């Protein structure tokens, strides 16, 4: 049985009602639906089983709802430790056992365009024999940003990778880097390094770039 | 008052069996009316969970579909503890492993047809790399931005401040990533007022507990 859950990513204000859906590939009775939640760095909890009934310890603000095909988890009231991950789980008469995807709750903020910057590698690296190339996206949401890597006006593919911070407690933006590897044998062969960034508070994508060995 | 201790070797070289136990508080194997199921979940980074694989009350073993030849479970039941082994691990096999108890019982027992009981998890990080310190290099600067990049560590974690700790405001210490020689590297950066650059100084203080690393760098704007 595949669980697809919906949405990818809740975003939502303290106090507010979430509604978080769990989608069966076949009919399956309540019994065998349970929902879990996770923090980041914690186990898993379990906040309802056989569709409907709360475990222990578990508040009221929590319910479930739904038959057939289709479950989902209610939160009357987002309170802070609210924001987090939640997981469905098909639980049958007998093994295997399947998880849905997880849906992230996070805090609902006004859009907030990421501040670009881009480092080349320092001459202490470059002495070493590696490059590294650092494009960073401070302080930006909602969290789905697309960066791209330019070399000599090529775009770059599978020599990159990318850090995201968990959502910021004061403001309730995410920031991001991303890497780019090359030996340093390669980085002396190209001139222009450029990263694009494409984000929902940008009305175009800004290109921070630099010519390597310009002042 | 149930509870599950997990214990297993945690860093693992590729190809090594991974090899983890758990033991039960608190409950027996099977249970006052044989219910309990006892099951291996994982979650890799960033991913979600997966089952791995079950024993149960009365003895029966089954995996997930993608594991079975490679993964073993089972149960000494003498001591109250059940194990996993998962062969010839791979950098697909890093993940958070946690043993769970679940029940299938036909009062009605609390939590019936769930996993109320987790093991605090063993985080598995699979490469050949040992012990290493990391190399610490400066990313040189209205709004300034500056940082360091901690690269090519083992394992984790990496600490980094700012002066000593004391700035925090606009710091960002990104989650560390794998790369794919085994060697961990993260960046710290932080946006500081560009008017600042000539009065405060701006040092990354980097502390690697495996290598007893311990780095002070200042960052400065280039010229």
């Amino acid at each position: 049985i595949v669980l697809t859950q919906s949405p990818g990513t809740l975003s939502l204000s303290p106090g507010e009602k979430a509604t978080l859906s769990c989608r069966a590939s076949q009919t399956i009775a309540s019994t065998y639906l349970a929902w879990y939640q996770q923090k980041p760095g914690q186990p898993p909890r379990l906040l309802l089983h056989k569709g409907y009934n709360r475990a222990t310890g578990i508040p009221d603000r929590f319910s479930g709802s739904g038959s057939g095909t289709v479950y989902t988890l209610t939160i009357s009231g987002l309170e802070p430790d609210d924001f987090a991950f939640y997981y469905c789980q098909h639980l049958g008469t007998s093994p295997p056992y399947t998880f849905g995807q997880g849906t992230k709750v996070e805090i609902k903020r006004t859009v907030a365009a990421p501040s670009v910057f881009i480092f080349p590698p320092s001459d202490e690296q470059l002495k070493s024999g590696t490059a590294s190339v650092v494009c960073l996206l401070n302080n930006f949401y909602p969290r789905e940003a697309k960066v791209q890597w330019k070399v000599d006006n090529a775009l770059q593919s599978g020599n990159s990778q990318e850090s995201v911070t968990e959502q910021d407690s004061k403001d309730s933006t995410y920031s991001l880097s991303s890497t780019l590897t090359l030996s340093k044998a390669d980085y002396e062969k190209h001139k222009v390094y450029a990263c694009e960034v494409t984000h929902q508070g940008l009305s175009s994508p800004v290109t921070k770039s630099f010519n390597r060995g310009e002042c | 008052q149930v509870q599950l201790k997990q214990w297993g070797a945690g860093l693992l070289k590729p190809s090594e069996t991974l090899s983890l136990t758990c033991a039960i508080y608190g409950e027996s194997f099977t249970g006052s009316w044989n219910d309990q199921l006892w099951n291996w979940i994982r979650q890799p980074p960033g991913k979600g969970l997966e089952w791995i694989g079950e024993i149960n009350h009365n003895g029966d073993i089954n995996y997930a579909s993608s594991l079975k030849s490679r993964a073993t479970v089972s149960a000494d039941r003498s001591k109250n503890q059940f194990s996993l082994r998962l062969r010839s691990v791979s950098d697909a096999d890093t993940a958070t492993y946690y043993c769970a108890r679940g029940r299938r019982a036909i009062v009605e027992p609390p939590a019936n047809y769930g996993f109320d009981v987790w093991s605090q998890g063993t985080p598995v990080i699979v490469s050949s790399a040992s012990t290493k310190g990391p190399s610490v290099f400066p990313l040189a600067p209205g709004t300034a931005a500056l940082g360091c990049l901690v690269k090519d560590y083992f394992p984790e974690p990496v600490t980094v401040s700012w002066n000593s700790g004391a700035l925090t405001s606009g710091v960002h210490t990104f989650p560390a990533v794998l790369q794919s020689s085994g060697l961990y590297s993260l960046s710290s950066v932080v946006t500081v007022p560009s008017s600042s650059l000539g009065t405060q100084t701006y040092i990354c203080n980097v502390n690697h507990k495996p290598s007893n690393t311990k780095v002070d760098k200042r960052v400065e704007p280039k010229s």
